[PDB]
């Protein structure tokens, strides 16, 4: 998880708007780290258990991995309906572009 | 004679001022690596319970507080005794400040060598003195060969 | 003196926040290299 | 911003590793990695004597690489013309 996030830190740093597919994103995770689909998707139960079993109850620290593990196991399970979006600016209007990865629904009928 | 002596120079803990029994306090724990418990202070100096200065002590930064089985231990700056830490460390620079070796020697009591042998394996970017090849403030290497061409060559790019 | 002089200038700087070196030598009258060195683990 | 003009900071970046000294190499990285500087501001960063930093930018200012800005807020700063950088 750690190594996972030194990923999403070192894709996250980007100049420009990636609209790329969940596809690419994997197999540029599998081309510079050994972070496989199957664990992604894997990893929500594995941190639920893990949380279960420490006892951490002060989760608040903790409720941010909760977003990371989501995504992962979104982006490890559905590939085609859905773009994986890549922006430098998280505000368009702001002092300071803080960049962005966004993930987009396509398809109404799935649910 | 000289246990006589000391005995007689032993000064009781209980000072003038608190700070010369944290700073003893500091000392015995900074001299033993390991975590150490409650009952090595109440031998150390004369004090039981659950002091001001166990409670100040617990609230020290650099000592942590064993809800487990009370062990007192020594908090160092860098968390770093492994060169793979090292590098995860220097790749996860977010800013470009060197970051010291003395408080890496904190920690990681062979740190400066270690550093020698990845400069030697050209895996960071040192600054050194020029009395010696001093660790100092280093910055994780993003570039190539530090060592890349010979000195001859160098000189003849200089030349041009 | 080690122990007894860290509480003397533990109250030197109760006594004042900016005290001078200058100054700190007579409320010492030690070894300076000794002042140096105990000078340096906690203030400026 | 443009894909060519990070090909155009990782030749400059190249071009002083494999090309000049070490010193010349950090302040490159340094001023790219970070935008325009005062001259205070990097020898905080770097800690280091303008003595030292003297002949670094003498010789950038030779090779034509810097551009250096001069404006009272006086306030030394420092960029690149890029087509001073590309014809020199």
């Amino acid at each position: 998880l750690k190594r996972l996030i030194e990923y999403l830190k070192t894709r996250m740093k980007v100049l420009h708007v990636i609209s790329e597919t969940p596809k690419s994103f994997l197999q540029h995770l599998k081309q510079l780290t050994f972070i496989e689909r199957k664990p992604l998707r894997f990893c929500s139960e594995r941190l639920s258990l893990l949380v279960r079993t420490l006892e951490v109850t002060e989760v608040e620290d903790f409720t941010a991995l909760k977003d990371i593990a989501t995504f992962a196991t979104l982006i490890s399970t559905y590939e085609e309906g859905f773009l994986l979006i890549i922006e430098p600016y998280e505000i368009e209007n702001a002092a300071v572009p803080n960049p962005i990865m966004r993930f987009t629904c396509l398809d109404a009928s799935i649910a | 004679i000289a246990a006589a002596a000391l005995q007689a120079n032993q000064t009781d803990i209980s000072k003038s001022h608190d700070s010369s029994k944290l700073l003893w306090a500091t000392e015995y724990i900074q001299k033993k690596g390991k975590p150490v418990l409650v009952n090595e202070l109440l031998d150390y100096l004369s004090m039981k319970k659950d002091d001001k200065v166990i409670e100040l002590l617990k609230k020290l930064d650099r000592i942590e507080f064993d809800p487990k089985k009370g062990t007192f231990k020594y908090l160092s700056t860098y968390d770093v005794h492994s060169p793979s830490e090292l590098l995860k460390l220097l790749r996860s620079q977010v800013t470009f400040k060197g970051i010291s070796c003395k408080d890496l020697k904190d920690g990681w009591p062979q740190c400066d060598e270690t550093i020698n042998q990845l400069e030697e394996d050209s895996k960071i970017l040192v600054l050194r003195t020029k009395k010696d090849k001093t660790p100092r403030y280093v910055w994780y290497n993003s570039g190539g060969n530090l060592k890349c061409i010979d000195e001859e060559f160098v000189k003849m790019w200089e030349n041009v | 003196p080690k122990k007894e002089i860290l509480d003397y200038l533990f109250k030197l700087f109760d006594e004042y926040d900016y005290w001078s070196l200058k100054g700190l030598k007579e409320r010492t009258r030690q070894p300076e290299a000794h002042l140096k060195e105990c000078l340096d683990k906690v203030a400026t | 911003d443009r894909p060519i003009d990070d090909i155009v900071k990782n030749l400059l970046k190249f071009v002083v590793r494999g090309f000049y000294g070490g010193s010349f190499v950090l302040v490159l990285d340094a001023i790219l990695f970070h935008s325009v500087l005062a001259e205070d501001d990097l020898k905080q960063l770097l800690s280091i004597n303008k003595t030292e930093l003297g002949p670094l930018i003498a010789r950038l200012r030779s090779d034509r690489l810097i551009s250096i800005h001069k404006q009272r807020e006086e306030r030394v700063y420092y960029y690149v013309k890029y087509p001073h950088a590309i014809d020199a």
